[PDB]
Parts: C-alpha cells; sequence; structure tokens
C-alpha cells in the first residue's frame, strides 16, 4: 500500500511521473477472482473433497497446529501454496494491468 | 576556563553551567565524543533514565528484604535480590518451563513505553522539539506548581539522587553476590563473611570465576 | 623440535602480518602524487 | 610517510617509553604472578580437539601450548584491541600516535630533560628512556646468564617477588 | 504513460530514470540511510553503518567457522568478526590517506577529516554491534541454534 | 564563433551509454550543426534519436564520438555546418574542428606542415648511434 | 602523446585524413609531389594510434608512420 | 504541537482533531504509510465488528436460539464456529456478509475518491442522528465503543482459550 486508488498520496513510480497504484482495489478484486472460482470442489487426493482455495486454508491451519514443526516434503502444504500464490499473482497482474490502464 | 570540581584540570568544552547537577565533572571528555547539537542532551537524558531505573531497584530491594506480597513466598521460596529475576525466568515460557510470566509482563510494558521514549530521545536529539532532557511531562499532582518539568533546585535533587542511587545500587547487588544477605542482613551483619547465606549462581557464573583462584576468596 | 614455539610466533606474522603491511605501505607508496 | 610523526622522532620516543613503561610493569607483574602460581593450570596443556591446530606447538611432549602462555597472551590481546581503537579513534585530548603533517615537531629533549616532578612531559620522557633501558638490560642480562627473565626479574629486584 | 525518462531531465548523461532507480520508495530508502541522511555527522554516518555492520558479521563465523563445533565457537565467531573489523579499518584508513587532500571540511564523507571520522567511528560502532550480537547469542538458546530449541 | 549553450538538443528518450564522472570532472564534447528536417538519426552511444528542425547540440564524452556521428550525419543526411567544441569544467569552451574553417582533407593557406620528415622512412637512424644520446632517430 | 609522421614520399592522396577518425591529420601546401600537397599532423594529442592512416596510404611503404608512445586518456579512447 | 495523548511526542501530521475519536495517538507514525482515510475505514469496520463479537460473546453466555442446544453441545465460544462450519451457519453469514462486503468495496473506492466519509453508509433509519447534535455525540461514542469492543472481543476469546469458560462463566466461576 504505497500508493490508494484516491488522489491523495504523492507517490511517483519514477522521477517525475505520478502513478496511482491501485493496491486496495486490485489486492481486494484479484483476491476475489481467484479465491471465488477456485472453491470448486474436486475429488482428487490432493484436494480432498474441497476446493484449491478451501483445501489450502485447511492446510495453512493444520500445519499452524504443529506450530515450530514445518510441513514435510510429501505435504499437501506445498503443492497447493505453490499452485494458489502462482494463480494469485498471475490475477494481481492481469488485474493490475486492467484496472490500472483500461480504467474501465 | 577551569572546572569546579576539579580546579587544575580544564572544563569540558561540550558543559554549558546551565545543565543540572554540573560540577565541571568530565575528564574523560565523553560529553565531546560526538560533534553533533544533540549529544549532550542524548548523554543528559541517558543518566536521567539510568538514574530514575536505579531509584527503583534500590528501593525494591529494600522493600523485599522488608517484606514481599501475598503468595510470592509460595512461589519463589527463599530468593532475594536478582536470584529472584533467576527464579522466575526458570518458571516462565520461552526462557524456561513453567505458568508464570511476570519478567516477561515487566518486559512488555517496559518497552512499549520504552519504544514511545525512543522516538522522544530520537527527536529531541536532531532538535525536532524544544523538550529538555528527562522530560516526559509526567506530573500527575502539582509539584512543580504549573510546569510539568519541575524547578531547577527539584531536578537538581532528582539528578542527585539517582547518581546515589546507581552507587547504592551497584554496591547492593555485589554484596549480595557474595555474601548472599540481601541490603538490610548486609548493613545488620556489619562484620561480613563470618555466616553467609548459601545463595545460588546467577545466569553469570563465568564473572564469578576469578573470584576462586586468582582474588582470595574469603567466603 | 628446540625452540618449537617459533613456527607458533612466526608463522602468522610472516605469513599475514607482513604481507598485510607490504600491501598497505605498497598501496600508499604508489598512489602518492609526490 | 615518515612525516607523521614516525621514524626517529620525539613523538615515537614518547610512545615507545610508555610502552616499556608498561611492559616493565607488565613483566615484574607477571614474574610475581607465576611464582606464586596464581595463573590457572599454568602448566596444563591446551587440546587440539577445542582449540584446533592453532594451539599446536610441537615441543616433543604434549605437542600444544601451555595454559600459561595462552592467558599471557590474551591479556596482551586486550592491551592490543584498546591500542587499535585508540590509534585509529583516540579520546579529544589524548596525545595522537600518527600526527597531521602540518603539525611542529616537539623540541628533542638532549641528554636530560629539565627535572620536573609533576606529571609532565619531561618525567614522562625521562621515566621512559629508563624503563627502554630497562627492558634492553633485562633481555642481555637473562640471555648472558642463562636465567629464565622471570627469575631475572626477582634476582634483580632481590627476590622480593618470590 | 511511461516510466522511463531521462536521468535528471538530461537525456545524454549515463543514467535513466527508472522506478528502480528513482521511485518515491528509492528515494525515501536512499535519502534515509545513514550514508546518505541529513543532519548527521560523519562520524555518527560512521557509528550507525559500523554498529549494523559488526553485528551482523558475528553469525556466519560463529555458525560456518572452524571451531563452530566446540565450546568456544561464539569465542572464535567474535574474534572472527573482529579480525575483519581490524583489516577492514585498515582499508578504510589507507583509502583515506591516498583518496582526499588535507582541507578544513569536516562534515561532509568525502574530504580527509570527515573520512577520517567516518573510519573512527565505524570501528567503534563494529566492534559494538559485534559485541552485542556476542551478549545476545551468549545468553539465548534460541540464537545459539537455528531456532531449533523449540523442535 | 562561440558556443551559445541554448541550442535545443536532438529529442531523445536517454540511455546508459552516455557520458560519466570524467565528463563533469576532466572534459567533455559539443557537436552543433544544422538540419533541413526533424528526421531519426543514431546515436554513437547508443540507440535513435531525432534531430530538430534548425540548429541541434549534443554533448558526448569523447572526440571521436562527435566526428563519428559528424562522417554518419554527412554521409547519411549531406550535413556538412557541423562545429565540433571541447568544454572544459572551468567553463573555457575549445573550438575543434573544422580548426580553420576549412576542412582537414581540403588544403588551406597559414597551414604549417607539422611532423613532417626531410627524407624517406627508410633513411631513418638505426638505434645504436643514438643510444645514451638525445638525438631522434629522424636523421 | 603518440608520435605521428609524414615522410616526403607522399604523393598528396588525401587518404589519411580521410580515414583519420579523431582529426589528427591535415593537409598543408607542398611543392614536393604532384599534387602540389602533404599531409601533416598537428593534432597528435588527439591520436588514439588507430593507424588507419597507416591503412589508407598507397605508397609502398607508408609515407605516414605512427609510433605508438605514452598513454593519455585521450590516446587511451576512454569515456570514463 | 504536541500529541494530547503523548505528551512528549510531536502531534501526528496526517491526523487532525476534526477527526471522530482523534485523541493525538499514533506514536510509530502508520498514520504516514498508508492513507488516513483507508486507515478511518478499516478502523470503523473493525469497531462495528468487534462490538458484534463482544456483544455476541455476552449474549451467547446470557441465551441461547430455540434449538441451537441440539446442534452444539458443549462449545461454547469459538468451538461453535467449528461445529457450525459442518452446519451451514458459517457459510451462510460469510456468503452475506460477503455480499454486503461487494458495495462496501464500491464505498471504499469512493471514499478513497473523496465522494464519501469513512463508515458513513446513510444507515440511520430510526433517525438518531437527525438533529446533527447528537450525531456528533454519537460519531465520537461509536469510535470509543468500537476501541473499547475490539480490546474486549480480544480478551474475552483470550480469556476462553486460557480457561474455556467464556465471558460470564470466567467471571461467575472465578
Ligand atoms: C486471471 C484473471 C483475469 C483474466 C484472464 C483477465 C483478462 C482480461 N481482462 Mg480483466 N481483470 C482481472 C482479472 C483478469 N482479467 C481483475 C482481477 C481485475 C480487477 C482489478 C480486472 C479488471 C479488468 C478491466 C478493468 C478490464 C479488464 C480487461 C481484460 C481483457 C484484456 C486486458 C487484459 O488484462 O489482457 C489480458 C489478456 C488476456 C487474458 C488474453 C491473452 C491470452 C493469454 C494466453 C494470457 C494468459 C495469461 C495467464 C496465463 C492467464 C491466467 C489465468 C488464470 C490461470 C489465472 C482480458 C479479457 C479489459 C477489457 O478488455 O475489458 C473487458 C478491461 O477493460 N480486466
Ligand atoms: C508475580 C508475583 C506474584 C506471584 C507469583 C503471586 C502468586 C500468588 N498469589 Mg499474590 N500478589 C502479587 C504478586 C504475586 N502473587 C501482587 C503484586 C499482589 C498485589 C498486592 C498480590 C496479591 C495477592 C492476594 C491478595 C492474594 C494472592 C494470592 C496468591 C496465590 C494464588 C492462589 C489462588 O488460588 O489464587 C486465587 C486468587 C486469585 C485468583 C486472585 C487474588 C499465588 C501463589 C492469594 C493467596 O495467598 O493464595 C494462597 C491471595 O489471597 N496474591
Ligand atoms: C626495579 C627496581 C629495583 C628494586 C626495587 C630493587 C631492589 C633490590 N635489589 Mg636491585 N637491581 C635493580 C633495580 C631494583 N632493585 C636493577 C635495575 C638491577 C640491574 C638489573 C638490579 C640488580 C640487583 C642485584 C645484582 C642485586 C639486587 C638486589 C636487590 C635487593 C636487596 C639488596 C639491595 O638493596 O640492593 C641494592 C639496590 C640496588 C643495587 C639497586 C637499587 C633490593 C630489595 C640484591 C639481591 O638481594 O638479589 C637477590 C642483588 O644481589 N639488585
Ligand atoms: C461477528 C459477530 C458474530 C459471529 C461470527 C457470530 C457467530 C455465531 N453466533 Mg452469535 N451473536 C452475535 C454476533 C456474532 N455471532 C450478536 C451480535 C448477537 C446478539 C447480541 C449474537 C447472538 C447469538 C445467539 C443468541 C446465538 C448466536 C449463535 C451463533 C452461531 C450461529 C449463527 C447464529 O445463529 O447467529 C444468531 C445471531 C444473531 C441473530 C445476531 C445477529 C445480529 C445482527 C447481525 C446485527 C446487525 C443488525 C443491523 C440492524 C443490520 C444492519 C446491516 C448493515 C450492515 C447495513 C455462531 C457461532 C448461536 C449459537 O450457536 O450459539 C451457541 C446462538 O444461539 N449468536
Ligand atoms: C444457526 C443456528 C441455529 C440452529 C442450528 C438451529 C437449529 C434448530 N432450531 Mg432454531 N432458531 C435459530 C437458529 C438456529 N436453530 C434462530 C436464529 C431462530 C429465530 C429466533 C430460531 C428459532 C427456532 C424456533 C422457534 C424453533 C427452532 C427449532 C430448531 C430445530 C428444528 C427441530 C424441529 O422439529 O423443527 C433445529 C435443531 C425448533 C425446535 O424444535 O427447537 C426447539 C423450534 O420450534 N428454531
Ligand atoms: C435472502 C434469503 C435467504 C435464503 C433463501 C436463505 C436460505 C437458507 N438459510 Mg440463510 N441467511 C440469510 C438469507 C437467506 N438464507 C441471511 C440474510 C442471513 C443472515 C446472515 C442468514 C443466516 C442463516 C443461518 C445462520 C442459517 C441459515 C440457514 C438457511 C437454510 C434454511 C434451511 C431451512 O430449513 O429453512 C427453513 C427454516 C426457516 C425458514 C427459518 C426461519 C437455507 C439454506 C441455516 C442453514 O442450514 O444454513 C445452510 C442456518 O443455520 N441462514
Ligand atoms: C477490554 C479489555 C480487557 C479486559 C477487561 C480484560 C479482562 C480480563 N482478562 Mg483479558 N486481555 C485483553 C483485554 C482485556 N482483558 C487483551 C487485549 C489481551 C491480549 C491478547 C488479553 C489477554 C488476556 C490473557 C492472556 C489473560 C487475560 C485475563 C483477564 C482477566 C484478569 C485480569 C488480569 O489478570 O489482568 C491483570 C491486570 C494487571 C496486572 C493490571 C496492573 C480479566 C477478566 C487473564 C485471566 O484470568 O483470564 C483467564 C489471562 O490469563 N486476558
Ligand atoms: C516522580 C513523580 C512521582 C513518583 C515516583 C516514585 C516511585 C519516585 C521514587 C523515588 C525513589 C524510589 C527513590 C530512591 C532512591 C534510592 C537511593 C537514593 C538509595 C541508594 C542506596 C544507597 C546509597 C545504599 C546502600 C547499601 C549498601 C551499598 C550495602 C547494602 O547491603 C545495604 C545499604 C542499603 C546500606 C509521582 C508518582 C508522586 C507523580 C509525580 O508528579 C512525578
Ligand atoms: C617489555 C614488554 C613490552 C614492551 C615494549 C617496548 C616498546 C620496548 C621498547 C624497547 C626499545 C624501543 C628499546 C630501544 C633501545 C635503543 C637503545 C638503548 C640505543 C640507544 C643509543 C610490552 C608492552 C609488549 C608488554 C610485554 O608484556 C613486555
Ligand atoms: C538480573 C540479573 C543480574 C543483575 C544485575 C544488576 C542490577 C547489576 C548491577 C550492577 C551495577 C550497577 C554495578 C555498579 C558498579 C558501580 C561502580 C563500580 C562505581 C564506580 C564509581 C566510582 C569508582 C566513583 C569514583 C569517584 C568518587 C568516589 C569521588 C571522585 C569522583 C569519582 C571519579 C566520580 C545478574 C547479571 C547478576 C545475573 C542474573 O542471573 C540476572
Ligand atoms: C483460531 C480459532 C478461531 C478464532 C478466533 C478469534 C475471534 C480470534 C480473535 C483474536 C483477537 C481479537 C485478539 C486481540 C488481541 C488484542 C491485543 C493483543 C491488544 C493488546 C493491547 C496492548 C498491547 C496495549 C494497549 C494500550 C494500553 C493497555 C496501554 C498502551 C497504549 C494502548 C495501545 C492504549 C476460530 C473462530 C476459527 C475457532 C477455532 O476453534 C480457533
Ligand atoms: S593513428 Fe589513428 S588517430 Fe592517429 S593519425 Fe592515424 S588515423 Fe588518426
Ligand atoms: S601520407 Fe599517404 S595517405 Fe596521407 S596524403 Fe600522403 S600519400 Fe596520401
Amino acid at each position: 500500500l504505497s500508493v490508494v486508488a484516491q488522489s491523495k498520496s504523492d507517490f511517483e513510480i519514477s522521477d517525475g511521473t505520478p502513478y496511482t497504484l491501485n493496491v486496495p482495489l486490485v489486492g481486494a478484486a484479484s483476491f476475489i477472482g481467484w479465491v471465488v472460482p477456485t472453491l470448486l470442489p474436486s475429488q482428487i487426493a490432493l484436494y480432498g473433497g474441497k476446493g484449491l482455495s478451501t483445501a489450502f486454508f485447511a492446510s495453512i491451519g493444520t500445519n499452524l497446529a504443529k506450530f515450530p514443526a514445518p510441513p514435510g516434503m510429501t505435504d499437501p502444504f506445498w503443492l497447493l501454496c505453490f499452485i494458489w500464490h502462482s494463480g494469485l499473482f498471475a490475477t494481481m497482474i492481469l488485474g493490475s494491468i486492467g484496472y490500472n490502464g483500461y480504467a474501465g | 576556563a577551569k572546572s569546579k570540581a576539579i580546579p587544575f584540570l580544564d572544563a569540558p568544552p561540550a558543559l554549558s553551567e546551565s545543565m543540572p547537577g554540573y560540577v565541571g565533572f568530565d575528564p574523560l571528555w565523553v560529553s565531546s565524543m560526538l560533534p553533533d547539537a544533540g549529544y549532550v542532551k542524548f548523554l543528559q537524558e541517558a543518566e536521567i533514565k539510568h538514574g530514575r531505573v536505579a531509584m527503583l531497584a534500590a528501593a525494591g530491594a529494600i522493600v523485599q528484604d522488608i517484606f514481599t506480597f501475598p503468595g510470592v513466598k509460595s512461589v519463589i521460596g527463599d530468593v532475594k535480590m536478582t536470584s529472584v529475576h533467576d527464579k522466575f525466568l526458570s518458571m516462565e515460557a520461552g526462557s524456561g518451563k513453567g505458568d508464570m510470566a511476570a519478567m516477561h509482563q515487566l518486559l512488555l510494558w517496559l518497552g512499549l513505553l520504552e519504544i514511545a521514549t525512543s522516538v522522544a530521545i530520537i527527536q529531541s536529539f536532531k532538535g525536532e522539539t524544544s523538550r529538555g532532557p528527562g522530560e516526559f511531562g509526567f506530573d500527575p499532582l502539582n509539584f512543580g506548581k504549573g510546569n510539568s518539568a519541575g524547578s531547577d533546585s527539584y531536578k537538581l535533587k532528582e539528578i542527585k539522587n539517582g547518581r546515589l542511587a546507581m552507587i547504592g545500587i551497584g554496591g547492593m547487588v555485589h554484596h549480595y553476590l557474595l555474601t548472599g544477605k540481601g541490603p538490610l542482613q548486609f548493613l545488620g551483619g556489619i562484620p561480613n563473611y563470618k555466616s553467609c547465606v548459601s545463595h545460588p549462581d546467577s545466569l553469570l557464573p563465568w564473572l564469578f570465576k576469578a573470584v576462586g583462584p586468582v582474588l582470595p576468596k574469603i567466603c | 623440535m628446540t625452540a618449537a614455539y617459533l613456527p607458533s610466533i612466526l608463522v602468522p606474522i610472516i605469513g599475514l602480518i607482513f604481507p598485510g603491511l607490504v600491501m598497505a605501505f605498497a598501496f600508499i607508496y604508489i598512489e602518492q602524487d609526490e | 610517510f615518515g612525516g607523521r610523526g614516525l621514524g626517529v622522532t620525539v613523538n615515537a620516543e614518547r610512545w615507545n617509553g610508555r610502552h616499556a613503561m608498561f611492559g616493565i610493569f607488565a613483566m615484574v607483574m607477571t614474574s610475581y604472578m607465576k611464582g606464586h602460581g596464581l595463573i590457572p593450570d599454568a602448566d596444563k596443556v591446551l587440546d587440539i580437539a577445542q582449540w584446533g591446530p592453532l594451539a599446536a606447538v610441537w615441543d616433543g611432549a604434549g605437542n600444544g601450548i601451555s595454559n600459561e602462555r595462552a592467558i599471557i597472551l590474551i591479556a596482551h590481546v586486550h592491551v592490543l584491541v584498546v591500542s587499535v581503537i585508540a590509534a585509529i579513534a583516540p579520546f579529544g585530548f589524548q596525545d595522537t600516535l600518527v600526527k597531521e603533517k602540518g603539525y611542529t615537531p616537539e623540541s628533542p629533549a638532549g641528554l636530560i630533560p629539565p627535572f620536573k616532578t609533576g606529571l609532565t612531559a619531561e618525567a614522562e620522557l625521562i621515566n621512559g628512556r629508563l624503563a627502554m633501558l630497562g627492558v634492553i638490560s633485562i633481555v642481555t642480562a637473562s640471555l648472558f646468564t642463562g636465567t629464565s627473565v622471570v627469575d631475572t626479574i626477582n634476582l634483580g629486584m632481590g627476590k622480593i617477588l618470590y | 504513460s511511461q516510466f522511463i525518462k531521462p536521468y535528471n531531465d538530461d537525456p545524454f548523461v549515463g543514467n535513466l530514470a527508472t522506478p528502480v532507480s528513482t521511485s518515491s520508495f528509492t528515494k525515501s530508502l536512499l535519502s534515509n540511510l545513514p550514508a546518505y541522511r541529513a543532519g548527521l555527522s560523519p562520524l555518527l554516518r560512521g557509528v550507525e553503518i559500523g554498529l549494523t555492520h559488526g553485528y551482523f558479521l558475528v553469525g556466519p563465523f560463529y555458525k560456518l567457522g572452524p571451531l563452530r563445533n566446540s565450546d568456544v565457537a561464539l569465542l572464535s565467531g567474535f574474534f572472527s568478526a573482529l579480525g575483519l573489523i581490524v583489516i577492514l579499518v585498515a582499508c578504510l584508513t589507507i583509502y583515506g590517506v591516498v583518496s582526499f587532500e588535507e582541507t578544513e571540511a569536516k562534515d561532509q564523507l568525502q574530504t580527509a577529516k570527515g573520512w577520517r571520522q567516518f573510519t573512527s567511528g565505524w570501528l567503534v560502532g563494529s566492534v559494538g554491534g559485534a559485541s552485542f550480537a556476542y551478549i545476545l547469542i551468549s545468553n539465548i538458546p534460541f540464537l545459539q541454534t537455528a531456532g531449533m530449541s523449540m523442535l | 564563433e562561440t558556443l551559445n549553450l541554448q541550442i535545443p538538443s536532438p529529442t531523445f528518450e536517454g540511455s546508459t551509454g552516455g557520458w560519466l564522472r570524467a565528463a563533469e570532472v576532466e572534459e567533455k564534447y559539443a557537436i552543433t550543426w544544422t538540419s533541413p528536417k526533424e528526421q531519426v538519426f543514431e546515436m554513437p552511444t547508443g540507440g535513435a534519436a531525432i534531430m530538430r528542425q534548425g540548429e541541434n547540440l549534443l554533448y558526448l564524452a569523447r572526440k571521436e564520438q562527435c566526428l563519428a556521428l559528424a562522417t554518419q550525419v554527412k554521409n547519411s543526411f549531406k550535413i556538412t555546418d557541423y562545429k565540433v567544441y571541447r568544454i572544459f569544467p572551468s567553463g573555457e569552451v575549445q573550438y575543434l574542428h573544422p580548426k580553420d574553417g576549412v576542412f582537414p582533407e581540403k588544403v588551406n593557406a597559414g597551414r604549417v606542415g607539422v611532423g613532417n620528415v626531410s627524407h624517406s622512412i627508410g633513411k631513418n637512424l638505426n638505434p645504436a648511434q643514438i643510444k645514451f644520446t638525445s638525438k631522434s632517430f629522424n636523421g | 602523446s603518440h608520435s605521428v609522421k609524414v615522410y616526403d614520399t607522399c604523393i598528396g592522396c588525401t587518404q589519411c585524413v580521410r580515414a583519420c577518425p579523431c582529426d589528427v591529420l591535415e593537409m598543408v601546401s607542398w611543392d614536393g609531389c604532384k599534387a602540389g600537397q602533404i599531409a601533416s599532423a598537428p593534432r597528435t594529442e588527439d591520436c588514439i594510434g588507430c593507424k588507419r592512416c597507416e591503412t589508407a596510404c598507397p605508397t609502398d611503404f607508408l609515407s605516414v608512420r605512427v609510433y605508438l608512445g605514452g598513454e593519455t586518456t585521450r590516446s587511451m579512447g576512454l569515456a570514463y | 504541537a504536541m500529541s494530547e495523548s503523548v505528551p512528549f511526542l510531536k502531534k501526528p501530521e496526517a491526523l487532525d482533531s476534526s477527526m471522530a475519536g482523534y485523541a493525538g495517538f499514533d506514536p510509530l507514525g502508520l498514520s504516514s504509510i498508508a492513507d488516513i482515510k483507508f486507515l478511518q475505514e478499516s478502523e470503523i469496520k473493525h469497531c462495528r465488528i468487534a462490538m458484534l463479537a463482544a456483544a455476541g460473546s455476552i449474549a451467547q453466555d446470557i441465551f441461547t436460539f430455540p434449538g441451537v442446544s441440539k446442534v452444539v453441545g458443549t462449545a461454547k465460544m469459538t468451538g461453535v464456529h467449528d461445529v457450525l462450519v459442518k452446519q451451514g451457519a458459517m457459510g451462510q453469514i460469510l456468503l452475506w456478509t460477503s455480499f454486503l462486503e461487494v458495495f462496501g468495496t464500491i464505498a471504499l473506492l469512493e471514499t478513497l475518491d473523496g465522494k464519501r466519509a469513512p463508515g458513513d453508509f446513510k444507515f440511520d433509519p430510526l433517525g438518531f442522528s437527525k438533529n446533527a447534535e447528537t450525531a456528533k455525540r454519537y460519531q465520537l461514542s461509536e469510535i470509543k465503543n468500537g476501541r473499547l469492543a475490539m480490546l474486549a472481543t480480544g480478551g474475552m476469546v483470550h480469556g476462553y482459550f486460557i480457561t474455556g469458560k467464556g465471558p460470564l462463566e470466567l467471571l461467575t466461576n472465578f
């Protein structure tokens, strides 16, 4: 949140060009636009009957219960974490492109 | 321009005669070690902060020898003057294993206040504030009659009593570290090393390693 | 070995201090205008 | 270069003199200190298993530095660290080891400086010349007599120490 | 909109005004670092840089040095940090001797006196930060391991 | 004659190939020329710039960079109205090229020959005769 | 700097002057050759030592000879 | 220009006395990192959610709705969350509060642009703030109870993590 959507800060993306990073709207919209489709369940051993967002959030809670111990190599946490953040970063990139550039 | 405390020595350049608790005593010129404008201010706040903490510590040691609060005796047992610090820390999460957070709660709230005082010291160093050393505005009952900073005499009283308490709390700590008696037993027991209290090694025993084979070790 | 303390004294000095001193003073000498 | 107060100058004379006076004190103190056996485990040989190959000595028996040498070395490491910090970051009033090069040198004393019994520069220089002369004297006396330097100091001072 | 422009309005200087080079965040970080922060004497710049560098130097020597599996690992790591500090202070001093002519100006880093001040402060702060790291690691078992005491 | 410092420069987006710290502390070179058009050229230090109609001015770090651009403009756009200057950090400007108003490959009166040797190249002196002597090998 | 010489075998073809990237050479008047002109080297402080002049020269052994000498910022071709 | 709440610190620059609940409390300088209006909207949001959370804690001690004891046996404070994710309650409140948050996101963008006050959704059906003398009192009061409810919600849920009793049962069974 180096600059919000409103014309309030003076943050310049470069030396003399001010540019509104829309960090609240892009982060919120990209999160919801990635999490809501990702709720789609799947009877696969990695998901376990949940969606990718929900199985991922479940694996966060399971590994946080055993807080000092890290998840193992064969644990589903790493693959869930990778795919989730991969599609999340892709949706933030595409959302920032769409919102900042097309402006509507 | 000679100094009052030491007449033959030349007066320390950074110190000003307008600073409370000044008698021209700085032979090593620690006040000149940084060229900055607010280093003298920083050192003055340091001296006051060390003095106030030492005064609480000196009062605490005397009161702990007098009495203790209810229920403390059943947890800590017979530990006084820094042994109680180690004893609590043996029963606290993180440092030891137990159901207490006594030193940790003190660390938490003292550290919150002390990050606030950090911002005050940082602002006072760079001249952004016209606040003097030690003044945090804390004066709920009117003692300085309209200024929280107090009168020249009362800050001189504070600074001198702080210096006294630094010397005294150092004395009390080391006399305990070897006799094990604590303040009032040591002051009562003016013949000392004759019978001393068996007390635990501290969390820094190495410093008690030249007492035996190099220094005499009367105890 | 007789005077066996000598390698443990002289080898660190000859191998570290002597080059560190000649590098420092050679550096100063080769980069002075006068 | 050597116009920084280095070389055969009175600044170097004064600095070496101060070190020699501390050194005479340190030699007297270590002689007295090991005469009474107040250096702990002085004969105990340090193990390479704990300290690594820097402790090795290659004397035929034990093959390691003794604890007494290590303790004396650490004492001098304490004063070397103080020495470096005082050379590079000296006190405000302290006489500096390296001069500006635009400084005016102190006048050389001569055969004997004027006798000033205070905490003066004359007393410091007299005692410093005397201590440096003492350092060389003790070294040569110990070398020809065959005795160790500690025993030589004890005999020269008349066995007060031990 | 374009994010890459000539550096300081000059199209023919050998630099560009890119977001990494000249954004508000970069300028805030650069302007607030001790080397560039306003209102600091060179000695104080040296102290803050030294405290930082001396503090992190202790750790690699202690964890990965030759005596790491001994009980003198922290002692050897601190002393190794000290040895590096002394060598680096020698490097700073000889740089100052050969790079700056002697002038009265002392409040800038790139002057003879200003460099000598920065070197004095850097040595003091560096030994101070290494000493502080020694104290913290000596007393706290979490730091002695990599956090491995919790498992 | 002197460099009018106010001459607008060719439009350029900047590059890393331009001049460094030695230009503002040792010397910089400038080149000026007249263009009949607003046209694209290639900079000696990098990509493409656009010269403005009328008078242009550049700053380069090397004299050879000024002359490389000058040959490029003369062949590509038939522009010979180029003047190359040397500029010192004291502000003093030294006119360089063409040195006497006439290009070096065209003869001019009042040019004095420098470096001319009165014999052919094989008539030089062997090194041994001029050893421990200040006498030059060119006869 | 580098030292550049022009020997009297020069036929005045001007090829060295056109080939020089740093404007070291120029043409001066001389009655020795048919072309009536000889090369001259008045600005050898700018000579970088490229020897493009020597490549351009058509006399059997070169009328222009560059002798590489002391190095400077100019003769090293350093833009830094 | 010194902070009212913290007398030894300079008054925060981004903050102003026109703001409801203002006491000059920003010793860390977080009002400069993020935009102040985003921070106010965030604070008022947190305030209302924690006010509901604290009253819900107290009321779920005081009584339960008909048939609730059938579904939740012994689960008291956050155990009821765990058993009612199985049942449909948590998915339902999540869905409908997320529905409201969509228009809240539009309103947050609007208040960033500057058309709307933070936390202002024009929800005054009973016309409590119509006079406007009460409005300001209600504004400051809402911020104060919100802050108290944030601290209280934390302090009850952590009291329940310790004892398992829940707020009123912790008090009555000391
Ligand atoms: C992953 C999600 C996603 C995708 C696929 C798109 C795709 C698109 N958006 Mg949308 N957008 C998104 C998220 C996304 N957006 C979010 C979160 C926001 C809000 C912050 C917006 C806001 C927004 C606005 C305001 C506008 C768009 C517009 C567009 C279109 C062209 C511009 C563009 O971004 O080029 C993207 C180009 C493509 C996707 C096609 C190229 C094909 C390649 C293969 C791209 C693939 C990239 C990547 C691998 C796909 C990942 C998918 C998934 C696994 C994450 C395009 C159909 C504009 C438009 O045309 O209006 C309808 C427009 O006005 N978007
Ligand atoms: C963040 C707040 C929060 C959360 C997550 C929960 C979560 C839960 N509550 Mg608790 N509860 C809350 C607040 C909360 N409650 C409040 C505010 C009250 C009233 C003081 C209660 C009273 C309550 C009871 C009595 C019971 C629960 C129960 C439950 C469980 C099932 C849901 C249910 O039946 O709710 C029922 C809750 C309500 C009907 C209260 C809703 C209050 C609304 C939202 C206030 C908004 C009013 C306003 C006019 C609307 C304006 C909209 C605006 C945005 C424009 C569940 C674990 C049940 C359970 O299992 O307990 C063991 C149960 O029996 N809750
Ligand atoms: C400021 C402020 C306020 C406040 C407050 C408070 C809490 C103020 C506290 C003041 C205190 C606690 C002062 C204590 C000083 C102690 C000294 C000087 C003693 C040193 C010991 C010596 C020399 C010794 C010794 C010893 C030796 C070495 C050997 C030992 O074996 C024994 C022995 C003991 C003999 C209030 C709240 C009113 C508000 C107000 O508006 C602002
Ligand atoms: C909790 C904890 C512990 C602890 C602890 C604590 C609280 C330790 C505190 C230690 C302190 C404060 C020692 C003070 C020493 C003061 C001295 C030597 C004064 C010198 C003044 C002089 C010479 C004055 C000279 C002078 C006078 C007289 C007159 C002339 C002028 C002047 C030059 C000013 C541990 C570490 C033990 C371990 C334990 O497990 C955990
Ligand atoms: C994981 C879990 C769940 C849950 C859950 C929930 C509801 C979790 C909620 C957690 C909350 C709200 C924690 C709040 C803590 C407040 C703090 C630390 C403030 C301290 C105040 C300080 C430091 C100082 C304050 C102040 C004072 C005193 C003096 C200094 C100045 C000032 C700042 C004013 C579920 C629902 C899924 C169930 C599941 O079975 C388990
Ligand atoms: S060597 Fe290169 S620079 Fe020198 S005269 Fe010949 S062509 Fe010109
Ligand atoms: S030196 Fe060679 S190239 Fe140059 S003019 Fe003479 S003949 Fe032509």
